[PDB]
C-alpha cells in the first residue's frame, strides 16, 4: 500500500535552510487529482498545514509563510523534497508528509514524524551503560534491565533488546528533560529471571543524529 | 479557523459528539469535512472524510454530519483503545485549516497500583563518578505520582517530575524517575530506598 | 473551455449503458429521439466534444440559450439531436488557491457561429485608438482564469461536460449499437433473427463446409437452409417449423359421426395412430 | 400546465388505447418508485407556450 516514509537530517544549525524529504512509494504521483503535502505538528499543539503539491507543478503554500517554504518533486526518483529558511527556535516540531489522493480525502494516509529539534545546542555523545539485574531485580519479581542511554540532546532515538527478536517486554518510555538540557531513557525490558544469566542482552541504542550505535551488556552484580 | 472541545468524556457503552464550529468560516458552504485520529506516540490516520461517506478500513462506529455549518463526529460504542485526539479539518480559501484537538477520556476503569522498581547501579558507572540510580514505576491509571526518594532523610526528587502520560497498550499511565544521587555522596547513603505515593491510596 | 477537444469516433459498437454505471451523471439531458430506445439505434458520424464550465453554466449547453459561454466560447446549433453529459467535478478539478488551469473567453467580438473553435487569442479591440495589448486599460484579453476552488458549493464548482454530435445523416451508417445474443435452442422450432435475416423453423447441426467470408447459405429454390452463428464459427441447419396439410375423414353423416384424421406429410411424430405414404 | 404531453411508454399502443397511466416508468433494473432512476422518469413532459 501507500508508504510515506521521511529522511533528512533532524538535528541542524539554527538559521539554515532544511532539506526534510519524502519517499513515496506505492503509486504514481501523475494521477488527476493527487499530491504530497506537509503538516506540522508542535509538542502539545494541533496541526497545521505548511505546503502542498500537486500533478500539474503547482505549489501551493501557507499565506502566513511565503518567503522561505519552497517545495519540489523529483517523481523521476520519487522524493518529494522541501525546503526552508530562516529557521527560528519555534519550529521544533515532527513534521509529517501526507498523500492528498483527492479534494474529498484530505491526507487520507500520513507518514511516520521525524522530530526537528533546533534551537540553540548540537549533538551530544550518548553514555550507554545497561542496569545490572543483581539480586535486588532479580527477588523483587522480575530482573528487568536497561540501558541507561543519558547526555543527549536529540529527542529520537529508538532501543530494543535483542533487536530482530523480543518484539515486547521493553518499555521505552519519554525522556525526562533535566537542568542540562539533555535526554536520558532507562527502557528496561520485562524478561523475567528464568533465563538471563546465560545470555547477552543488548539494547541497541540507534542515537542517528550523532551516529553512534554501541551495544554493550552486563553481568549480575553484588550489593 | 475551527475551534474543537478541549476535553470530552465518555462512559463505555454509550455514544459522544464533537463539535467543529464556523469560528469566523471562511470556509463557504463547508463541502469537505475530514476527521483524523492521533494516538500518544503514533501517526494521525484518516478516520472519516465525506461525512455522508466513510473511508476503508473504519467500523461502523464513526459516522459524522453537518446540520447547517457545524461538523460533528458520531461515535458510538467506547472502548478502553479509543483515547485519542481527532481533528476536522477544512479547505479554506487560502490555505488548509486542521482545527484545534479534542481529547477523549473514557472513564470506568479500575485504580490500577504502581509497581516500585529500583534498579542497582552496575559497577561500570560509579567507577567514572555517575550514579544515576533509577526507580522506574508504571502501570497506573489516575497519573498523578509523587516519588519519595530519602535515604532515611528527608525525601527529595529533583528531576523525578516529568509529566509522561505514555498511553500504552494497557491505556495505563506510566511515570519515569530519575536521581541526581551525587556521585561523592554515594559512600555515604546506604541503600537509598524508594517510596512512591499514588492518588487515593498516599501510603 | 476555449479549446474544446474533439475525438470523433466512426465504426465502433456504442453501447450506452455503460456510461449508467459511472459517476452519478445527473446530466443526461439527451435534447434528441430517445434517452431510453437510444442502444437500439446506429449512427453515421458522432462527433464527440468535451469542456468543463462552472455549475450554474450547465444550463447554457442545450440547443439555444443566451450567456457568456452560450455564445462566444461553444454555442450549439437549434438542430442537435444528441444527448448531454455532465457530473460534478470537484473532486478532482479544484485546488487551493484556485485551479487556473481552465481559461475561457470573455470578450469577442460577434456572437459565435455553430460549431467553430476559437483557438487564437487576440487581444479585443477598442475606439479611436490602435491598441497593441500591452498593458491597455481601454483594451483587455480575450481570456480570463476560472477559480475552481473546493470553499463554493452547488453552482461554482467545475462540471465537466461531453456531448455526442449526432448526425443522423442518410448514408451508410458505421457506429451501431450492440444487440443481444440469447442462448441458442437447437432443435426446437423458433425464430431466429441472424444478423437482419429474420424467419422460423428448426435450429440444427450442419456438416457443409462454408467459406471464411461465406456468412448466410442458400438452396436451389431461393431459400435459406443453413447459416452461421455470428457468435461461435459453426455451420448450422434452417429447416422450418413442421407444417402439413390436413384431410378428415368422414363416412357421411347419415351413417354416423365418427371421423379419421390424416396429416399428410408428418411421421407421427410432429403432432390408434398408423404411419402411412 | 392547461395543455401537456406524455412522455415514453414501456407498452406499445394499439388503435384506440387510452393511456391515462401516469405512475412510475419500468423501473426494473433499479427501484424507481419515488426517486427517479436511470432511464426511468414520470411520463408527464409539460409543454411550453410561449
Amino acid at each position: 500500500q501507500v508508504t510515506l516514509r521521511e529522511s533528512g537530517p533532524t538535528l541542524v544549525k539554527p538559521k539554515q535552510t532544511l532539506t526534510l524529504t519524502c519517499t513515496f512509494s506505492g503509486f504514481s504521483l501523475s494521477t488527476p487529482g493527487g499530491g504530497v503535502g506537509w503538516i506540522r505538528q508542535p509538542p502539545g499543539k494541533a496541526l497545521e498545514w505548511l505546503a502542498l503539491i500537486y500533478w500539474d507543478d503547482d505549489k501551493r503554500y501557507s499565506p502566513s509563510l511565503k518567503s522561505s517554504l519552497t517545495i519540489t518533486k523529483d517523481t523521476s526518483k520519487n522524493q518529494v523534497v522541501l525546503t526552508m529558511t530562516n529557521m527560528d527556535p519555534v519550529d521544533t516540531a515532527t513534521y509529517y508528509c501526507a498523500r492528498l489522493t483527492a479534494a474529498d480525502t484530505i491526507f487520507d494516509c500520513w507518514g511516520q514524524g521525524t522530530l526537528v529539534t533546533v534551537s540553540s545546542a548540537s549533538t551530544k555523545g550518548p553514555s550507554v551503560f545497561p542496569l545490572a539485574p543483581s539480586s535486588k531485580s532479580t527477588s523483587g519479581g522480575t530482573a528487568a534491565l536497561g540501558c541507561l542511554v543519558k547526555d543527549y540532546f536529540p529527542e529520537p532515538v529508538t532501543v530494543s533488546w535483542n533487536s530482530g527478536a523480543l518484539t515486547s517486554g521493553v518499555h521505552t518510555f519519554p525522556a525526562v528533560l533535566q537542568s542540562s538540557g539533555l535526554y536520558s531513557l532507562s527502557s528496561v525490558v520485562t524478561v523475567p529471571s528464568s533465563s538471563l544469566g546465560t545470555q547477552t542482552y543488548i539494547c541497541n541504542v540507534n542515537h542517528k543524529p550523532s551516529n553512534t550505535k554501541v551495544d554493550k551488556r552486563v553481568e549480575p552484580k553484588s550489593c | 479557523a475551527l475551534t474543537q472541545p478541549a476535553s470530552v468524556s465518555g462512559s463505555p457503552g454509550l455514544s459522544i459528539t464533537i463539535s467543529c464550529t464556523a469560528t469566523s468560516s471562511d470556509v463557504g458552504a463547508y463541502n469537505y469535512v475530514s476527521w483524523y485520529q492521533q494516538h500518544p506516540g503514533q501517526a494521525p490516520k484518516l478516520m472519516i472524510y465525506d461525512v455522508s461517506k466513510r473511508p476503508s478500513g473504519v467500523s461502523n462506529r464513526f459516522s459524522g454530519s453537518k446540520s447547517a455549518n457545524t461538523a460533528s463526529l458520531t461515535i458510538s460504542g467506547l472502548q478502553a483503545e479509543d483515547e485519542a485526539d481527532y481533528y476536522c479539518s477544512s479547505y479554506t480559501t487560502t490555505s488548509v485549516v486542521f482545527g484545534g484537538g479534542t481529547k477523549l477520556t473514557v472513564l470506568g476503569q479500575p485504580k490500577a497500583a504502581p509497581s516500585v522498581t529500583l534498579f542497582p547501579p552496575s559497577s561500570e558507572e560509579l567507577q567514572a563518578n555517575k550514579a544515576t540510580l533509577v526507580c522506574l514505576i508504571s502501570d497506573f491509571y489516575p497519573g498523578a505520582v509523587t516519588v519519595a526518594w530519602k535515604a532515611d532523610s528527608s525525601p527529595v526528587k529533583a528531576g523525578v517530575e516529568t509529566t509522561t502520560p505514555s498511553k500504552q497498550s494497557n491505556n495505563k499511565y506510566a511515570a519515569s524517575s530519575y536521581l541526581s544521587l551525587t556521585p561523592e555522596q554515594w559512600k555515604s547513603h546506604r541503600s537509598y530506598s524508594c517510596q512512591v505515593t499514588h492518588e487515593g491510596s498516599t501510603v | 473551455v476555449y479549446a474544446w477537444n474533439r475525438k470523433r469516433i466512426s465504426n465502433c459498437v456504442a453501447d450506452y449503458s455503460v456510461l449508467y454505471n459511472l459517476a452519478p451523471f445527473f446530466t443526461f439531458k439527451c435534447y434528441g429521439v430517445s434517452p431510453t430506445k437510444l442502444n437500439d439505434l446506429c449512427f453515421t458520424n458522432v462527433y464527440a466534444d468535451s469542456f468543463v464550465i462552472r455549475g450554474d453554466e450547465v444550463r447554457q449547453i442545450a440547443p439555444g440559450q443566451t450567456g457568456n459561454i452560450a455564445d462566444y466560447n461553444y454555442k450549439l446549433p437549434d438542430d442537435f439531436t444528441g444527448c448531454v453529459i455532465a457530473w460534478n467535478s470537484n473532486k478532482l478539478d479544484s485546488k487551493v488557491s484556485g485551479n487556473y488551469n481552465y481559461l475561457y473567453r470573455l470578450f469577442r467580438k460577434s456572437n459565435l457561429k455553430p460549431f467553430e473553435r476559437d483557438i487564437s487569442t487576440e487581444i479585443y479591440q477598442a475606439g479611436n485608438k490602435p491598441c497593441n495589448g500591452v498593458a491597455g486599460f481601454n483594451c483587455y484579453f480575450p481570456l480570463r482564469s476560472y477559480s475552481f476552488r473546493p470553499t463554493y458549493g452547488v453552482g461554482h464548482q467545475p462540471y465537466r461536460v461531453v456531448v455526442l454530435s449526432f448526425e443522423l445523416l442518410h448514408a451508410p451508417a458505421t457506429v451501431c449499437g450492440p444487440k443481444k445474443s440469447t442462448n441458442l435452442v437447437k432443435n426446437k422450432c423458433v425464430n431466429f433473427n441472424f444478423n437482419g435475416l429474420k424467419g422460423t423453423g428448426v435450429l440444427t447441426e450442419s456438416n457443409k463446409k462454408f467459406l471464411p467470408f461465406q456468412q448466410f447459405g442458400r438452396d436451389i429454390a431461393d431459400t435459406t437452409d443453413a447459416v452461421r452463428d455470428p457468435q461461435t464459427l459453426e455451420i448450422l441447419d434452417i429447416t422450418p417449423c413442421s407444417f402439413g396439410g390436413v384431410s378428415v375423414i368422414t363416412p357421411g353423416t347419415n351413417t354416423s359421426n365418427q371421423v379419421a384424421v390424416l396429416y399428410q406429410g408428418v411421421n407421427c411424430t410432429e403432432v390408434n395412430v398408423f404411419q402411412t405414404r
